[PDB]
C-alpha cells in the first residue's frame, strides 16, 4: 500500500513521500 | 559548496506570465526540495510553494495556486517557476530556496541556501493558515549590546521555527532552525529559544555586520508562514 497524495491535506512530511494520481 | 543561480531580471505588462529559472550545483539535486518565496521592494517575505526533484510532488499556498506553476528537470539541475496572469502587486524579488534535509527525501522546511534573486517588475497600469507577528519591528542598538527579538505564533507550532536575517540588498541567511538550533557556520552569539507559540531570537553581543532585519518562520503546516520582520538598526 502507499499514501495518496489526495489526503495530505497541509503536511509536508506526506506530501513529500505520497504518490499522486 | 552550495549554489543556487537563478535567471535574470524580468519587465512584463499586466496579463502577461513569465517563468523564472534556478540553477543549482555542487550537492545532490534529488535529495532536497526546492521551493520560491517572494519579497516585494520594501516588504517581508512570501513562500509561494514547494517542489520535490524526487518524485515531482509540488504544494502552491492557496493565494497563488491557480497562476503558478513549480517543475524540476534532473537531468540539467534546473527548478522552474511559472507566475501566469500578472498583476502589478506581483512586482518582487522572487528566490529560489534548496529546502534543508529532513526526515524524508526532499521534504519542504527551513532554506539552508538560496538563489540571489530574480526582480520582476510589472510596469504600471496607474498613478496563511498560521499568521506569525514578530515584536519589536524595528530597535535600534549599539554594538556591544544585547538584542532580543520576540516571534509569536498564532496557533502552536511546536519546535517547527526558523531564523532568518537579511542584510539590505541581500538574500536571506538562516540562522537557526528547529526553534534553538545554530545552523552550520553561523556564530555562538546567535541563540534562540521557545517552543508552542512563543519564540526568542536573541544576540549576546551584537557586532557591526548584525545590523539587518530578522525573520521568524513556521513550518510546521502549509502553508509556510513568515513572521513580518523585525528591522535592527543602529543607534541616532
Amino acid at each position: 500500500n502507499f499514501v495518496p497524495c489526495s489526503i495530505c491535506s497541509n503536511n509536508p512530511t506526506c506530501w513529500a513521500i505520497c504518490k499522486r494520481i | 559548496q552550495v549554489q543556487l543561480v537563478q535567471s535574470g531580471p524580468e519587465v512584463k505588462k499586466p496579463g502577461a506570465s513569465v517563468r523564472l529559472s534556478c540553477k543549482a550545483s555542487g550537492y545532490v539535486f534529488t535529495n532536497y526540495g526546492v521551493s520560491w518565496v517572494r519579497q516585494a521592494p520594501g516588504q517581508g517575505l512570501e513562500w509561494m510553494g514547494w517542489s520535490s526533484p524526487y518524485n515531482g510532488n509540488t504544494y502552491y499556498a492557496q493565494k497563488l495556486k491557480a497562476r503558478v506553476t513549480m517543475t524540476t528537470d534532473t537531468s540539467t539541475n534546473t527548478a522552474y517557476m511559472e507566475l501566469r496572469s500578472l498583476r502589478s502587486d506581483d512586482t518582487a524579488v522572487y528566490y529560489c530556496g534548496r529546502d534543508m534535509l529532513g526526515v524524508v527525501q526532499a521534504v519542504a522546511g527551513p532554506f539552508d541556501s538560496w538563489g540571489q534573486g530574480t526582480l520582476v517588475t510589472v510596469s504600471s497600469a496607474s498613478g496563511g493558515d498560521t499568521p506569525m507577528t514578530q515584536s519589536p519591528s524595528s530597535v535600534s542598538a549599539s554594538v556591544g549590546d544585547r538584542v532580543t527579538i520576540s516571534c509569536r505564533a498564532s496557533q502552536g507550532i511546536s519546535n517547527s521555527l526558523a531564523w532568518y536575517q537579511q542584510k539590505l540588498g541581500k538574500a536571506p541567511q538562516l540562522l537557526i532552525y528547529a526553534a534553538s538550533s545554530l545552523q552550520s557556520g553561523v556564530p555562538s552569539r546567535f541563540s534562540g529559544s521557545g517552543s508552542g507559540t512563543d519564540f526568542t531570537l536573541t544576540i549576546s553581543s551584537l557586532q557591526p555586520e548584525d545590523f539587518a532585519t530578522y525573520y521568524c518562520q513556521q513550518t510546521n503546516t502549509f502553508p509556510f508562514t513568515f513572521g513580518p520582520g523585525t528591522k535592527v538598526e543602529v543607534r541616532r
